[PDB]
């Protein structure tokens, strides 16, 4: 279905927040793999969780990507119409042909 | 060395559809330079390599901490940025129709 | 610094996870009981057709484009050679979304995909789409494996 500009990009914002939060959530466990007093069960426990979020961050990157690119049709099927058909709209031709004349 | 009909609207629609832009193109570049680190420790290759971003720190993997922190607000607010703007041509495009 | 080098190393292969099998089965079961590859193009095709949720039917498109990019990853499973009979199955699709509607989602989620999964070679990802014909209109569109479609007299084209 046809979509807006606006509409698309305020969609990608929603995308991004997404990508973000596994983002954040991965970035913790490769610092408590770096602790130097760190303790024996804390890297036997942050591993088992390390595959599940892996996974899950390349389907919130492609759909980032995805969303890259349906906005750059919508950017530029806007950009078509623009000019003399934004104008085929006013239903008063004799009070401006005569303003101009 | 000739050239065809289709060869030519083929490089007609490569050029209308090119777009540079530096805040979603860094943005790739840590998305992308987390699964590769992520997917070698489930392997287990792990060593003193400078192929790789970095193998273990405590200072600069926390610097990767503040670099997805950082390029994500330049980011976030270049589509806010796109999204005043195209507000604001369509309010003038309306005011200027009355 | 060799120390905490190692003892990463040694929780590495020993107490996570199984080696991936079970986990990672989205639609291809096996390679020999299911082998199947003209018995499954048919009733693979069939199924996107009976698909109007437009989140979940790409739910199910990325889903397939990971195993199949992680399929022709590894070599001599069952066969030397794979890239080949994988292009046929592609293409009816395209062919068969231009009927209906008119989109590029079966490209698009060509282009995401293969530019995303971190463990493809380069060299093989460039040599299959050479052989799909109807991506053609969506790869010069987009990302930078249509640097190496392009001719040698026509960037010259290009770059003026």
């Amino acid at each position: 279905e046809g979509r807006t500009y606006f509409e698309s990009l305020c969609e990608e914002e929603q995308s991004l927040q997404e990508s973000q939060t596994h983002l954040l959530n991965i970035l913790d466990i490769l610092s408590v793999l770096a602790d130097p007093r760190s303790s024996d069960d804390l890297l036997t426990e942050s591993l088992k969780k390390l595959p599940d979020l892996h996974r899950e961050l390349i389907n919130s990157s492609i759909r980032l990507r995805y969303d890259k690119y349906q906005t750059r049709e919508a950017q530029l099927l806007e950009d078509t119409k623009t000019g003399r058909d934004v104008a085929a709209g006013v239903q008063n031709p004799k009070s401006i042909s005569e303003y101009y004349s | 060395m000739p050239l065809s009909q289709k060869q030519i609207d083929q490089v007609r629609t490569k050029v209308h559809y090119s777009e540079v832009d530096t805040p979603f193109n860094k943005y790739l570049d840590i998305l992308g330079k987390v699964t590769k680190l992520t997917g070698s420790i489930i392997n287990g290759t792990l060593s003193n390599d400078d192929s790789k971003i970095e193998k273990l720190t405590e200072q600069n993997i926390s610097q990767l901490k503040e670099s997805a922190h950082l390029r994500f607000l330049d980011l976030q607010s270049s589509i806010d940025t796109k999204k005043v703007a195209d507000e604001n041509w369509e309010t003038c495009q309306q005011e200027t129709l009355a | 610094m060799a120390e905490q080098t190692l003892l990463s190393k040694l929780n590495a292969l020993s107490q996570k996870v199984i080696p991936p099998a079970s986990p990672s089965q989205a639609s291809i079961l096996t390679e020999e009981v299911i082998r199947n590859w003209p018995e499954r193009s048919k009733t693979l095709c069939s199924d996107f057709t009976a698909l109007e949720s437009n989140d979940e039917k790409e739910d199910w498109l990325r889903t397939l484009f990971i195993e199949l990019f992680d399929f022709i990853n590894k070599n001599d499973e069952n066969s030397p050679l794979k890239l080949s009979d994988v292009a046929s199955f592609t293409n009816e699709l395209v062919n068969h979304e231009r009927q209906v509607s008119q989109a590029s989602i079966v490209g698009k989620m060509f282009i995401a995909v293969s530019s995303t999964v971190p463990n493809i070679n380069d060299l093989t990802t460039i040599s299959l789409c050479k052989l799909i014909p109807s991506l053609h209109e969506e790869l010069f569109k987009f990302s930078w494996i249509s640097s190496k479609l392009l001719n040698k007299e026509q960037t010259t084209l290009l770059r003026h």
